[PDB]
């Protein structure tokens, strides 16, 4: 196919053929025989054109032609031309794009290429033009029709129908002639007409002021509206404007205030699993992978104190949680994993119903006698809670962001490097992975994915009883020690549907070295009992269960699974930092960010205040916040989150203006703030960035006076 | 409307995959070594045979052979695509502020703050001697520039170095072309090379003129001070860069006259640039509205020329934009080139394309120059020709193998070729390394076949590694008789300095990770993808490649149980004792008081004891 | 120490520090906006940036029209959709005159594409509203339906293959007295159950000769359901219109340097670089150029389709009055569109642990009292738009994303005036529908605050409301657009898609390629820098080694598979040339993401390993760029 | 079903095992 | 048979047997029960 077009068009007539074509078919290269058509059509169109020549006053012969070619250029040009010839010479302009203009009659010219028979693909051309431009038809087979006798002579009719019949010969000899497509096929369609009911929805579509839609028509096609805009803005009242405002550092003030009142409740822990708190069981293996259940009973065999503890020493209780639930809750996991079974299906059933609170679900009726009962109303909303700072949220970044003693992270590997690109990327990696390979909150982040996994696994049949979901992981420290660890138990509920997104009751059991008591206002959703004592190096440490209802769905399983994409936006957000560093200078950065260089010293950072004092630290220390901070960000992620990242990135970019003294201004601060601050009422994460931000601003504050 | 639960489940199934019928479909066995591969179930009206994932496994592994003849013809764009990729020449990458050859890279070319200069290859053949030797002195000077005294490394790295079977030594004589590092390479061996002054790749020989170099403070355009050495007095070189030639006069910070011919769009480029930066026009020192602290491999940083030389040619518009422009005369002969090296009589200021073919300078000139000891290049007269800053930055992968018997190349390798190369080495010298090591010296450890090994080890971990390595080799030889293939593990370990912690004891390790982790690393006690062993067989696997032990293993060295040198300070005493406890952790047997016992797992079906000392 | 996250802001700048704030471009779990009350809110909503308007009862659904175009002025800073045409026409016209040719193009071009489209085209958008079931079914699947059902009202114009044809079928089937098509119902038919009584009821999707009158079918074909998985969606009638509509205003937007939604990758950079550069370049000597970052408020409900029909008229002024009629559907369509509110809501007795769903049709057959507080005042503001049915009268406003192109074209219209009263400014700007960034090019910042004053009443003349409280200015040399922030040069993106986890579950042999070729492209279009790129091919190696139970030959891991491989491992001896699924090494990176790894690896390959696995006569076989082998097998 | 609601019938108390009345604190005998 | 004890907030009632009658703390029942 392009051998052939390539061999008997020249190069000019087929990238005008293609670029012709790739205006208005997003797939120029699936159908040749547009192509075919398009590359003859311009042919037969230089050929009427090429030759004909004319003269200044009426000699038919200097340079002038008798033909103007509209074909094979772009159609923003084309336009241009035609409307110009139309309007200079005080003639109509055709509703089409014609391909000549013949000068010796001033008139537009189609020229069609028919495949059957001319003077019927003629009388279709005049059905869709008519009598706004002049028809010339040849055929593959000898036969012509004009519809002027001035028009085109016999020496060109000649040229052209011999330029047809060499390509009708090659393709009968070739096999192409079935590839073949008239011009026919290209037009099908002019004759769109409207009913009696579109048309009469469109006379009531029109602005106000308008009858009908003929008259918006004819008022658009018909009126100059020149000068509307400054008619209208001048008649516009004064009240409407932007009301800008030079914006300063007077004029940023700290954001949701009411965080700072004590007579607020402070936040409590909400996330579905324990992040700093976490107590793993550990039992070192060679590394070979074991089903969860094994994994859970090799862990409660090496502790059989906490595996045998049967009676509950309550510690804690949330208000509305039943003690002797939870706690027979526990035991039936325990017992279950214990077992010699292979499943992890919970022996009480019928217990374990009424123990997670399933059975306590109200019972749908007919819409009619709910619509006769007067006492059916719809329930309110429920209101979250304002709540101020709670210093657990420190404490969970302070931890989490320091460097633990184990790995959860084993990547593959990758090709080697040969680009410099490569080494490059390579090189950020190495540093990432030492900075953060044995972070608190890597081992963190992979329990939440291992368990999230583990909980959509277990939705396959398994979505209508009580199973058992061991909170497990796998870990390595520095000497090349694998161990496996129990951070607990959960027990999946059941939902009878299989929606995606009804409710499943997870009753999660978390080991935990914390006294509740130290900080109570941080767990009124747990209740807690002490099941015992552990020996770690020498040290006995209180061991407590802390156990919650919670639930969620197929959707938040599979968030929850994703939330291991942390890693690599705290690695994006490196690239980003390193990028701008290096955008400075020329060369590649990392290095000088990280070690440093012998012209550039090791970059630092700062990362937080010691009593009031400004504390820099590292790139690794950076880093190693930037992860905690999105791994924070996922986990504590909701609508209030989502919408105050969202919100305060406006105030952000306004605080950068001023410190580039680029002189911002706004026109709505107050509305600003209220946007950010309507989100700030009890999500950790969001009061914990409020109460940063403020901190952050009044050293920004100080720093611009310096 | 989740495919990858739904196929995570599926291939947990028994027989997931749909099977054709014929011969071949009835070749797969019903099962193998206990596993089903194909099910026997004759479905009631579909007839669908079955299949496990294992029977794709098996067919790859003991199937029928078929003839593989013609495929590549096949999917001949694909390797048309591998083969533009493998022949490729890759640039520098840039950060800061189009052929379809060119879209298939884009991925790895174009990023939003990053640019990485690519030149595409293919079928360039021909001559491959003289590529693959410019790219083996290349990085020949590449890798002596790190290491002090460059010029030792490089000779003695340039005698073990062969392209194909032909000793590069050979190949330089012979072949008499190549580019900077060819010659800096063969001054460096004492061959002669053609004279010619180097900046940059701008190849530059004086044909008239006298220059005297005066130190100077200048100021650029971003404005700082900088101390440069200026030439002054009008002189006139001829200039070349790849395919393009002229003509240069210039004066104090000034360029008068550039007279060149047409060629390569972006030869002409280099060399007009090069030009101008040579030129020391104040007017080129003005265009630095950047910041020029560009350094080398080695760390160091450039000399203020060649800080401007690449600035400007990253930057070649901050150049174009501040240098001016004319209107050239209409002579025949004469022209002028835009920013963009087309044909505009709207010229550059003081530089002009002519048509009439410039004689090329290239005069055999084999003369005998001094290399200095940084790889600096020097007359009779004293004046420095080429050095290591000239050298071209591009990267290429030779057409021709090209092997440095040295183990100062190894860090080329892929740390499996490095760890090979360091095992089979350790094993040729097995007997004299033996015969050395049980005479109280320990210089062995200091062997460049070590310090190729130690660029693998994390050097935050190479200290506690030598020093866990060392202690354990002690034990194996003074205390207790040795194991030979435990001492042939650990001996690369031993080249750090130890880094024992303060109780004076060395770290104990189950593992030694090396770089580009997940199966790189070794085991103290047991096999490894990259060490392994067979006590009997007395053959040492070192990644999949078999090698026989027989005669430097000793009798000796067989009833000896493998935990007397798995960790240092402790010797294996009793059996298997199950009431101290369980397996201890390394933790333990650290934190364990001398002279007391612990109980440790080789490997899954191996307990022992061990006594500390 | 307290950790000050924030803190990472006085060493590094924002831009930087907050790249890819969030790792996801979807809808979240959480911040979903579905349900009766959002519908019932964006109705309330927009009628009220309209009811100062004419109001009117249509003659044809018989449902209540709101017109706010050519109203009174806003006097104060709300939402405004009172836009006036002489304004929107006055802003084409210069458009018109800066660009010629460019609206005869563009109308020649789409109307071209229409003759050569098929009715196949309207299968691969998204979920679809059917009148038939009345359900939101799968774009192929609603088709289909559509065409039989017009087959039995003998409606054959799908036959032809056009889509002129298939669309003269869909205006012309609003004239038909009544329409007839095939409705699938639950029927719970009879069964003989083993118990006494022995009728097992149970159901089935049977297909049934269902019949509609004239004004139900206009009412169907008029409606938008709400989406649960933009939260609306439309049927099938509009599709094959709003399509060259579109293909109209992409051909206009693409021509036009202001338009910045079409481009993405790393010629978006270019063009951020690019208006910067032009907008420093032509400041006045000794002047001040200002960028404001800008949002629009309300942009979808203060946008009338009255408004695009007036811009369609003037586009194809010059065109074929078939094709001029064939434009002026789809937004005629969408002025008398009706919306469907949903499911309803949920009452509950807490004494008698009672509940029970409220459809939609039955809203207001209970007192309002016993709705919350919320629910009930929106109740009160529908019951005027309310139809006996279950829907809303929503003449005004556009629903969600359905005009984006021509939303853009008429905001880059907005910025083509460049100035008012012959004053000392000038604007231009960038346009991506919705959002927008306009530079100001004055003498000094009251003049630019001024040209900025001048551009928002302009919008509001034209029906765009920009947002305050959203909106900011600063000196020219840093801003945003559409969540890519421009500082000096430099570059950054708030979000990002970061591959998800998992196979793409076709085959072992196409996961590898849709892998690599997803990595390819987020790393060519969405900013991927090489660190991040390489670990996302480890990520997705990880996964496809646990997905395919494949891991390395030299690996120690327990499986039916996996013992094969490492027999398949010991026997090989170019074990570089095996694929990872043969439990061979990964020899990916990013300069051979663009090629398969059989490619790769074939001249590594072992010859008899090579042979099994390339054996043409194998039993398994019977974008992405693959290569047929023993890995390319399927699943029932 | 409507019969069922409009009777009463429907608003019957659920019986429950002993094991978790007797856990059940808020299980009290009526007056 | 034993003593029916019920929740009415929950709307749930069970038979308590005779054997369990002091199982539950006595505070559980009513006056004269108790
Ligand atoms: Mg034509
Ligand atoms: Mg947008
Ligand atoms: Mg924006």
């Amino acid at each position: 196919m392009d051998t052939f077009i390539t061999r008997n068009f020249q190069t000019t007539i087929i990238q005008k053929a293609k670029n012709t074509m790739a205006e208005f078919s997003e797939d120029p290269e699936l159908q040749p025989a547009m192509l075919f058509n398009i590359c003859v059509h311009l042919e037969v169109c230089y050929v009427i054109s090429d030759m004909n020549f004319l003269d200044e006053e009426g000699k038919a012969y200097n340079l002038r032609p008798q033909y103007e070619v509209i074909e094979g250029m772009p159609r923003t040009i084309a336009w241009m031309v035609q409307r110009s010839l139309a309007q200079e010479h005080g003639i109509e302009t055709p509703k089409y794009l014609a391909d000549l203009f013949d000068y010796k009659t001033k008139r537009f010219i189609e020229v069609g290429i028919t495949k059957g028979l001319a003077d019927d693909y003629f009388w279709k051309k005049k059905e869709k033009l008519g009598n706004s431009m002049e028809l010339m038809i040849f055929s593959y087979n000898q036969d012509y029709s004009l519809s002027n006798e001035s028009s085109l002579d016999e020496e060109g009719k000649g040229r052209v129908l011999s330029r047809l019949t060499e390509l009708q010969a090659e393709l009968s000899l070739k096999n192409l002639w079935q590839v073949l497509i008239g011009e026919e096929d290209v037009e099908k369609g002019i004759d769109f007409k409207l009913g009696q009911t579109i048309s009469r929805l469109r006379d009531i579509s029109v602005p106000a002021g308008f009858s009908n839609f003929e008259g918006m028509r004819s008022y658009i096609d018909n009126i100059d509206p020149k000068g509307a805009i400054e008619r209208n803005l001048a008649r516009m009242s004064p009240l409407v404007s932007v009301t800008p405002k030079k914006l300063t550092w007077e004029d940023l003030r700290p954001i949701g205030p009411h965080i700072y009142n004590h007579e607020l409740p402070e936040v409590p822990y909400n996330a579905f699993l324990l992040m700093s708190d976490e107590l793993g069981l550990a039992n070192m293996t060679e590394g070979k992978s074991k089903k969860p259940k094994t994994l859970a009973k090799e862990c409660l065999e090496k502790y059989s104190t906490l595996r045998d503890q049967t009676d509950p020493i309550l510690i804690m209780k949330s208000e509305k949680a039943n003690e002797n639930f939870l706690w027979k809750l526990w035991r039936d996991c325990v017992n279950t994993i214990s077992n010699e079974e292979m499943s992890n299906e919970l022996q009480k059933t019928n217990y374990a119903k009424w123990a997670t609170g399933d059975g306590l679900t109200y019972q749908k009726i007919m819409k009619e006698v709910a619509i006769d009962d007067e006492t059916m109303c719809q329930e309110e909303p429920k209101i979250p809670n304002k709540c101020r700072v709670a210093a657990w949220v420190q404490t969970e970044m302070n931890l989490l962001s320091t460097l633990t003693s184990k790995r959860a992270l084993d990547l593959p590997e990758i090709g080697p490097d040969v680009a410099p690109v490569e080494h490059v990327g390579s090189e950020r990696r190495k540093y990432f992975v030492n900075e953060i390979n044995y972070c608190k909150a890597s081992t963190v982040m992979m329990k939440y994915v291992l368990f999230h996994t583990s909980l959509l696994n277990e939705s396959n049949a398994s979505m209508g009883k009580y199973k058992v979901i061991p909170i497990t992981n796998r870990v390595v420290n520095e000497k090349g020690e694998s161990f496996d660890m129990l951070y607990g138990l959960a027990v999946k509920g059941q939902s009878h549907l299989r929606g995606d997104t009804d409710v499943v009751t997870v009753v999660t059991f978390e080991f935990s070295s914390t006294d509740p008591r130290v900080d109570s206002g941080k767990w009124p959703k747990y209740t807690v009992f002490r099941i015992g004592s552990l020996f770690v190096s020498g040290r006995e440490k209180s061991v407590y269960l802390y156990c919650r209802v919670n639930g969620t769905n197929k959707i938040q399983m599979k968030w929850g699974m994703e939330a291991r994409r942390c890693l690599l936006q705290s690695m994006q957000q490196m690239e980003a930092i390193v990028e701008q560093e290096s955008s400075i200078q020329g060369y590649d950065m990392t290095k000088a960010c990280f070690k440093g260089d012998r012209v550039n010293s090791p970059k630092t950072f700062s990362i937080g205040t010691q009593e009031g004092k400004l504390v820099k630290g590292s790139f690794g220390k950076a880093l190693r916040v930037i992860f905690t901070k999105c791994l924070m960000h996922y986990v504590f992620g909701n609508a209030q989150l989502e919408g105050f990242s969202a919100e305060s990135r406006r105030l952000l970019l306004l605080i950068q203006a001023l410190k580039d003294r680029k002189g911002p201004w706004v026109f709505d601060l107050e509305g600003m703030y209220s946007g950010i601050e309507e989100c700030i009422s009890n999500n950790p994460w969001v009061i914990q960035s409020a109460y940063w931000f403020n901190e952050w601003l009044g050293f920004e504050k100080e720093g611009s006076k310096v | 409307k989740n495919p990858s639960l739904r196929m995570k489940w599926a291939m947990c199934s028994n027989f997931p995959l749909a099977l054709t019928k014929g011969d071949m479909a009835n070749r797969i066995p019903l099962e193998y070594k206990g596993i089903q591969l194909k099910t026997n179930a004759e479905d009631i009206g579909t007839k669908g045979q079955m299949c496990s994932i294992a029977a794709v496994t098996w067919w790859n592994t003991y199937g029928p052979i078929g003839d593989t003849e013609g495929f590549e013809r096949v999917y001949e764009s694909f390797f048309l695509r591998k083969m533009r990729l493998d022949n490729a020449t890759w640039g520098r990458i840039t950060f800061g502020p189009t052929s379809a050859e060119f879209i298939e890279m884009l991925h790895c070319l174009q990023g939003e703050n990053w640019r990485q200069i690519y030149h595409p290859g293919g079928n360039k053949l021909t001559e491959s001697r003289s590529q693959s030797m410019i790219v083996a002195c290349r990085k020949i000077i590449r890798r002596s520039i790190v290491a002090s005294n460059p010029l030792e490394l490089a000779v003695e790295i340039a005698n073990k170095t062969v392209i194909d079977t032909e000793p590069l030594k050979s190949c330089l004589a012979a072949i008499d072309g190549g580019d900077v590092a060819c010659d800096i390479i063969r001054a460096a061996l004492g061959l002669k090379i053609r004279q010619r002054q180097r900046f940059g790749r701008l190849e530059l020989k004086r044909i008239s003129g006298r220059g005297f170099k005066n130190d100077e403070e200048i100021l650029i355009g971003n404005g700082t001070i900088q101390k440069i050495g200026i030439w002054d007095g009008e002189e006139e070189f001829h200039v070349r860069c790849g395919e393009c030639r002229g003509i240069l006069k210039k004066s104090k910070m000034k360029l008068e006259k550039l007279l060149i011919n047409s060629a390569k769009k972006e030869d002409m480029r280099d060399l007009i640039i090069l030009c101008m930066v040579f030129s020391q026009d104040t007017r080129m020192f003005q265009g630095v509205r950047g910041e020029i602290n560009f350094l080398n491999r080695a760390g160091q940083l450039l000399s203020p020329m060649y800080q401007l030389q690449r600035y400007f040619l990253n930057r070649s518009n901050d150049l174009f934009d501040q240098w001016g422009y004319e209107e050239s005369p209409k002579a025949s002969e004469l022209h002028g080139i835009n920013e963009s090296m087309n044909a505009s009589d709207y010229t550059l200021k003081g530089v002009v394309v002519t048509r009439n073919v410039i004689d090329d300078f290239s005069s055999t000139e084999t003369e005998k120059v001094s290399i200095t000891k940084n790889l600096s290049l020097i007359k009779r007269t004293g004046e420095v020709i080429m050095g290591a800053n000239d050298v071209s930055e591009l990267e290429s992968q030779a057409q021709l193998m090209i092997t440095y018997d040295t183990p100062k190349m190894w860090e080329m390798g892929t740390t499996k070729e490095l760890v090979q190369n360091t095992y089979q080495w350790v094993l040729k010298n097995l007997v004299t390394l033996k015969a050395q090591f049980l005479l109280g010296k320990e210089d062995m450890f200091q062997w460049d076949a070590f310090e190729a090994f130690e660029s693998i080890i994390p050097q935050k971990m190479a200290g506690q590694y030598s020093g866990f390595a060392r202690a354990v080799l002690k034990q194996m030889r003074d205390q207790e008789v040795m194991k030979t293939d435990q001492f042939i593990k650990l001996l690369p370990f031993c080249f750090s300095p130890p880094k024992l912690r303060s109780n004076g004891e060395p770290y104990q390790f189950l593992k030694l990770v090396l770089k580009g982790g997940g199966e790189n690393f070794i085991e103290v006690r047991k096999g490894s993808p990259l060490f392994s062993y067979n006590p009997q067989t007395e053959v040492l696997t070192i990644c999949g490649r078999m090698m026989s032990l027989k005669g430097k293993i000793e009798d000796e060295e067989r009833n000896r149980s493998m935990g007397n040198a798995v960790l240092a300070g402790f010797l294996v005493s009793g059996k298997y004792d199950p009431d101290l406890g369980d397996f201890k952790t390394i933790e333990e047997l650290e934190k364990l008081k001398p002279g007391e016992k612990a109980n440790i797992l080789l490997y899954q079906g191996k307990p022992v004891k061990v006594v500390k000392r | 120490m307290n950790i000050n996250p924030y803190f990472l802001f006085i060493d590094v700048p924002i831009q930087a520090a907050i790249s890819t704030t969030f790792p996801y471009t979807g809808v979240p779990p959480y911040s979903h906006g579905t349900g009766t009350g959002y519908t019932i809110d964006t109705v309330i909503r927009t009628h009220e940036y309209s009811n100062k308007g004419k109001q009117y009862i249509s003659d044809v659904t018989g449902c209540t029209m709101v017109d706010p175009t050519n109203g009174p002025l806003p006097e104060d800073n709300e939402p405004s959709a009172y836009a006036q045409l002489d304004c929107v026409l006055e802003a084409l016209d210069r458009m018109d005159e800066e660009h010629p040719g460019l609206f005869q193009a563009a109308s020649q071009n789409a109307m071209e594409t229409l003759m050569v489209t098929t009715v196949d085209k309207l299968t691969q958008g998204r979920q679809t509203f059917d009148w038939t079931v009345c359900r939101n079914q799968p774009a192929a699947t609603a088709l289909n339906t559509t065409i039989t059902s017009f087959r039995l009202n003998d409606l054959n114009g799908a036959d032809k293959g056009g889509l002129i044809p298939f669309c003269q079928d869909i205006i012309d089937s609003l004239d038909r007295p009544e329409m007839t098509f095939f409705s699938v119902k639950n029927i719970k038919k009879k069964l003989p159950a083993k118990n006494r009584k022995g009728f097992l009821i149970k159901r089935i999707p049977m297909k049934v000769k269902d019949k509609i009158t004239k004004v139900e079918y206009i009412k169907r074909a008029l409606s938008l359901n709400t989406m649960t998985k933009a939260i609306a969606t439309a049927g099938i009638q509009i599709r094959g219109f709003v399509l060259v509509v579109e293909n109209l205003a992409k051909n206009i937007c693409e021509n036009l340097e202001q338009s910045g939604l079409p481009v993405g990758g790393n010629e978006k950079k270019a063009k951020l670089s690019n208006a910067v550069a032009k907008m420093l370049s032509n400041c006045p000597p000794g002047g001040i150029s200002m960028t404001v970052t800008g949002d629009n408020t309300k942009w979808n409900e203060c946008l009338n389709p009255r408004i695009f029909l007036a811009m369609t008229e003037r586009i194809t002024r010059d065109s074929p009055i078939w094709f001029r009629d064939f434009c002026s559907i789809a937004p005629v369509l969408f002025s008398n569109k009706i919306a469907r509110l949903g499911k309803g809501f949920m009452i509950t007795s807490k004494t008698k642990r009672l509940k029970a769903q409220i459809p939609c049709p039955d809203l207001f057959s209970i007192p309002l009292e016993r709705y919350n507080e919320e629910t009930r005042a929106k109740l009160k503001k529908l019951k005027p738009f309310f139809n006996e049915e279950g829907t809303a009268s929503l003449s005004p406003g556009m629903m969600m994303g359905m005009f984006n192109m021509l939303s853009t074209v008429l905001g880059v219209a907005a910025l083509g005036i460049k100035n008012i009263g012959n004053k000392e400014y000038l604007w231009d700007g960038l346009q991506s529908s919705d959002d927008f960034a306009l530079f100001v090019n004055a003498k000094d910042e009251e003049t630019c605050m001024e040209g900025i004053n001048d551009f928002y009443r302009t919008c509001k003349l034209l029906g765009i409301n920009m947002s305050k409280k959203k909106s900011y200015c600063n000196e020219t040399g840093m801003f945003e657009f559409t969540s890519m922030f421009y500082r000096d040069g430099f570059v950054s993106n708030f979000a990002m898609e970061l591959p998800s986890f998992g196979v793409a579950g076709v085959n072992e042999s196409a996961d590898m390629a849709i892998g690599m070729t997803i990595i390819k492209n987020n790393m060519i279009n969405n900013g991927m820098g090489p660190a991040t790129a390489q670990t996302a091919i480890q990520l997705f190696i990880a996964d496809y080694r646990y997905t395919y139970k494949c891991h390395r030959g030299d690996s120690k891991v327990e499986g039916k598979r996996m013992k094969i491989i490492k027999e398949l491992w010991e026997n090989t001896k170019g074990r570089d040339g095996l694929l990872v699924a043969d439990g061979g090494p990964n020899i990916y990176n990013l300069r051979n993401l663009h090629i398969p790894e059989i490619v790769l690896k074939y001249n590594l390959m072992d010859p008899e390993y090579k042979g099994r696995l390339l054996h043409p006569q194998n039993p398994f076989v019977g974008d992405y760029d693959a290569v047929s082998g023993t890995h390319s097998w399927r699943t029932k």
